């Protein structure tokens, strides 16, 4: 015969290993593909679609209504309308997105994210906006004139109702981690803002308050490494009928 | 190698590099042009 | 559209725009397609030959994992006794579920991993028989039937004291896929269940202790681990948030407190001009 | 240029001056069966004109406090028409849809509605272990309504319902959504009075607001049945 | 030696596994091979044969009573004669035929029936029958006027003495399964019924009862899968002389 | 492959795909045609 | 199947196996590598690098006053100024220098050693020195007359700040051994003695006192053998923090 | 030889004898030639 020897690792159960193993069924012939519309091939697909952002995440904001963020005629110039935490580890508006979602079965990432806003008043109000993108470094700009300073884009309300803010990758390291710790070099994005630029401009008829919806979603240059079990799920007791299965 | 005779008995399949976003993307009739307004 | 992607895409520099005309900045949601700006074209950037590789998000692998399906213990003793049957579901453990449900239908194969362990109430090396019962077969009703001679369905013998069993089960559907969601009734009367394709009917897993009883009783737990293979997957859906209830359906409630209460997914902050964890130096 | 759109099938047309293209979803286009996809041997009945053409349910109103609108596909349509007569007289069904929401207002009105349409969406119940029935599912040509839009009634999320084809009808942009649906199924064909292969929801993210003369403002489906085919004819389960 | 590692499945016995063994007697030199009428190679050519449903599983019928199906001259019009469930997981009149025993030793099946009937009376005795398939969908129609717009064939009894009935393969899905539940989806063939078209008429010296045989056989479309233990044969103690063959 | 020196000890031989269901469904001398009255 | 028997050292663990094993995360993407300075390739290449001696290993001399020999102007001629004990096994002026932290990672030595001093006195400062290797064999040399009879470089103090004294490899056997044993004939490598050859002469207002600072280096004719676990460090308990990695 | 379809998987890699010591040895600008003066 042939001599062996047994290895380290040796019968051993690893789940992410890659073998052939015995066909329960010989000759079994499975049912003939057929051509169906959606096939996907790599998860980098799915998060490249742009999913609402839940940035009204505040007490007394329930079910839809923290989906959209209200901006109203202001009294005052420069004005700060909101924030937006870029924490994807950490709980935030980016967490339950399509992005988000999919990144935390991963522990690394890379690549450009781009935030979309939809403004959704009436066709007869007017306005001007500033989204900024603050690399990390310091504590989060509450002045139009600091934020100003990073990246930007400034949105005038018109025909094409969307605007979209790219968020570059500027890192200095390859990837980053989806790290527990926030405030870590290895992890923090920076900040996302948006001011008045000019005012929300609106008739007698039309509403004085109106809504934006943000969306996020992944570039073409983005990439997900080591995966891990998502923090999004979990169970501490069966699930209804799953013990009646073995009755 | 797969030594077993039914070829469902093999090892995964991981080189199907081939992608399509634009399928969830851009599902729309008409292609939107770069920086042509897209309305 | 279709093309041949392995690593993450190049950025090329871009300099000063003010053309009339163009405003690739801007974009219109309505027509249901995401945003086509570019990089380039909203900040000025510099050629970024980029190597990163998009191999581990690859369907095959995104789901290619051994992950638990089946957990249960029973006395080994003079007496469930001394086997069991499980009507096979991918439903009850929610962390391979939620991944699973993350795809409208799946095509595959799946690996079958069988570890046993036992306790005293030494360790014997006993050996066990995991029958497969198809849909419309009869199963055991004793440790000892004569549906165990299995002269048509397959079993598998193995012992304690070897590895996992293993083996795999090709992919079965009377269709060309699974339905990893089903809107829809099982049967031609009213009453039938909602939300269960027949089709996806896989069976019983039978499991029964050879070895006649001891003179002593021993608790033995069976694990079943289902790996997909030869994955091809189609119509991507929203991520699960609120908490599983049954195995039988989507039915939801939330937990009781944010994060993933029904009324709010994301956990609260003070405003919308609240920044969380605010860099402070 | 892609805001004006007119859709003429059979002996029936629709136009919009106020669309925003229209999408196709996963980019495909209804097709008849081919013969090297084919199950079912029996020559199939396909009545063109009759079927492929606009059916228009009747109109739901969108309120300030509404919370959104679903209708199951071919469950709506079931009984409609010469669709209808042939899906009862015929043991197997395939079709693809072309769907058209409309919904106007004024340039002082504001509001956003998600046009999506769901494959498999297989509806869970709130707050209790038992399945949803069928009377909880099977609405027919009247539709049902959402009890938590905010989870899409399944407990996922509308937030990320965009992964599935759709279109908004946002009141200041357009007047109008289109979406064209292929036969989405894992079988070639289906028996249609217990399996819905869509589910078009229409649902409101940005409510119904304005400070002009108020009006009620409706919300109008039209969905036309594409490349019909029906094979096993029998007596009709009417 | 060869550096080697055990995989999990070492050592286990999988009663459909396909691998060579050792050779108890060595050099053994089997007997010749000689030509022999019948040989089959695969199970499909045995259900190609038809055999007799058994249409009459009545209480009073007993034996090859039960084998036959009687039909009277009517006194009134359009009669229902008789039906046939189209059940083969469930006990039924296509159980104990070819196609149904080894059928049940599978799971899944596709491909188009065919049932055969010979007609019985006498020379002189004439007659027109309508057979009808039935779609799955509905409750089993019971009125020919119903019965009429499914599949089927009218027969006119004559020197021909038998008429054949296809049952197409008419499913959403490529194949249907032996389900327990007899209603479902995946399960349900749908109905056969049989009625007069006119009437059976005969003479005064020839019976006026008279019997048809039914058959029923599958076409070369069929297919079956997944092997599983039929549930037509079973024991529950030991066969008389079992114990004995250790004595 | 058998490493064995006795054919006999060989794995399972499924490749015989040959058919012939007629010497069951058709043992007539005379062959039935189509549509052809068989008597 | 293939016929196969495990040989003896099937199934056990040595630490210097060299062996391909499962792979945890399948199809991970390793970050690209990118240029760095200062590549090493082969441990050679570090001891070749000069480090300083520990010469004044005496009591009274704390810290860096023992990386330096102080020189004083002679009353007397042919003055013994130090010698250097050539133990790298044992503790000595060579063992904590990169050479000899290297080597002691092994058991086997050969290739010849090089010495450079560099003189640190005032630039008013002049003198010759004379720096002597002795091979083996005898007791260390306490006068020069005796020790100018081995391998040695007359040095002379100016412009060039430091000479080197080339211990050229001489030994009977093709290695040395880093044994316990000092005087062993496989272990000991001689001496190296200094002494003035003239005399350190400066003017007033210069230090009368010098200090000299002693390199070694290993040449490119050098190779070690025969790894081993270095003397060099050990712990007796656990370092704080290292069961806290467990809470 | 690797069975393992992840290269990082791989035995050990011990063929690479390049070396260039004067990285540490000799990281000055002006190359110190044999027995000239240095300075
Ligand atoms: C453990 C045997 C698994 C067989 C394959 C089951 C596929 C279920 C797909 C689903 O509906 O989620």
């Amino acid at each position: 015969g042939v001599p062996t020897y047994l290895l380290p690792g040796s019968g051993q159960f690893l789940t992410t290993d890659d073998h052939s193993s015995a066909p329960v069924l010989p000759c079994f012939n499975p049912t003939p593909e057929m051509h169906i519309p959606g096939q996907i091939r790599n998860m980098l697909e799915m998060i490249q679609v742009e999913s609402m952002m839940e940035i009204n995440n505040t007490d007394g904001a329930n079910g839809m209504e923290r989906l959209r963020v209200d901006i109203s005629v202001q009294a005052d110039l420069d004005q700060l309308l909101f924030n937006i935490p870029l924490d994807i580890q950490l709980d935030g508006p980016l967490r339950n997105t399509l992005v988000g979602n999919i990144s935390r079965y991963y522990t690394h990432w890379s690549g450009s994210l781009e935030m979309t806003f939809m403004f959704c008043g009436s066709f007869m109000a007017t306005g001007k906006l500033i989204l900024c993108y603050t690399p990390p470094g310091g504590s989060c700009p509450t002045t139009r004139e600091t934020a100003m300073l990073g990246t930007h884009i400034v949105w005038d309300f018109g025909l094409q109702s969307s605007i979209t803010l790219i968020i570059p990758w500027i890192s200095g390291s390859h990837y980053r981690m989806f790290n527990s710790d926030a405030k870590s070099t290895n992890a923090n994005v920076g900040y996302v803002t948006c001011f008045m630029q000019t005012n929300l401009i609106v008739p007698s008829e039309s509403s004085d308050t109106c809504s934006l919806i943000g969306f996020i979603a992944a570039k073409d240059d983005f990439s997900l490494r080591l995966m891990r079990d998502s923090p999004d799920i979990g169970q501490s007791n069966h699930l209804h009928g799953a013990e009646a299965a073995y009755q | 190698i797969n030594f077993y005779k039914d070829s469902y008995a093999a090892s995964a399949s991981k080189q199907d590099f081939s992608q399509d976003p634009s399928k969830f993307t851009e599902p729309v009739v008409e292609g939107l042009k770069a920086g042509a307004p897209v309305l | 559209v279709e093309s041949i992607i392995k690593t993450a895409t190049d950025t090329v520099k871009s300099e000063i725009n003010a053309e009339l005309g163009v405003v690739p900045s801007l974009n219109a949601v309505e027509t249901g397609a995401t945003s086509n700006t570019e990089p380039e074209e909203a900040i000025q950037t510099r050629t970024v030959i980029n190597q990163h590789g998009v191999s581990e998000t690859l369907v095959e692998n995104f789901l290619g994992r051994a992950a638990l399906v089946s957990k249960k213990s029973f006395e080994y003793k003079n007496h469930h006794k001394n086997f069991f049957k499980w009507t096979i579901n991918t439903k009850s453990f929610v962390q391979l579920r939620r991944k699973l449900e993350l795809f409208t239908y799946l095509r595959f194969d799946a690996e079958i991993t069988i570890l046993t362990t036992v306790a005293v109430n030494g360790l014997p090396d006993l050996t066990l028989q995991a029958m497969f019962v198809p849909t419309g077969a009869l199963t055991p009703k004793e440790q000892d039937s004569f549906h165990w001679q299995s002269g048509s369905n397959a079993s598998v013998f193995f012992k304690i004291s070897d590895p996992p069993a293993r083996m795999t089960i090709p992919f079965m559907c009377i269709n060309s896929a699974y339905s990893v969601f089903y809107d829809g009734f099982a049967g031609f009367e009213k009453n039938g269940l909602y939300g269960i394709n027949p089709a996806d009917t896989i069976g019983n897993l039978c499991v029964r202790i050879v070895n006649e009883h001891q003179p002593v009783g021993f608790t033995v737990t069976v694990r079943v681990y289902m790996k997909p293979k030869h994955i091809k997957a189609w119509a991507p859906r929203p991520p699960r948030t609120m908490p599983y209830m049954s195995i039988a359906n989507a039915n939801y409630k939330g937990r009781d407190t944010a994060p993933n209460t029904l009324n709010a997914i994301i956990g609260n902050r003070a405003s919308v001009t609240t920044m969380p964890h605010n860099i402070v130096t | 240029s892609d805001r004006v759109l007119q859709l003429k099938l059979g002996n029936s047309a629709i136009v919009t001056q106020e669309a925003a293209n229209y999408c196709c979803a996963y980019g495909e286009w209804p097709n008849y069966l081919p013969d090297h996809e084919a199950v079912a041997i029996d020559k199939p009945t396909q009545p063109e004109t009759s079927t492929d053409r606009f059916y228009t349910l009747r109109s739901v109103k969108w309120e300030s406090n509404s919370t959104g609108w679903w209708w199951k596909l071919p469950d709506a349509l079931n009984n409609i028409g010469m669709f209808g007569q042939n899906v009862q007289y015929h043991y197997l069904y395939r079709s693809g849809f072309l769907i058209h929401v409309q919904c106007n207002a004024t340039k002082f009105h504001q509001g956003a509605l998600l046009v999506v349409a769901i494959p498999e969406h297989q509806r869970g119940a709130h707050d209790t272990t038992t399945s949803p029935g069928f009377n909880d599912i099977m609405k027919g040509e009247r539709g049902g309504t959402f009890n938590h839009p905010y989870v899409l009634d399944d407990g996922t999320s509308i937030a990320c319902a965009t992964i599935f084809p759709h279109q908004w009808i946002n009141l200041r942009t357009n007047n109008s959504a289109t979406i064209v649906l292929p036969w989405m199924n894992v079988a070639p064909m289906d028996f249609p009075l217990r399996h819905n292969q869509w589910t078009l929801a229409v649902i409101p993210v940005v409510p119904l607001g304005t400070r002009t003369m108020s009006s009620v403002v409706p919300i109008t489906v039209s969905i036309a049945p594409m490349c019909c085919e029906f094979n096993g004819l029998r007596h009709a389960i009417t």
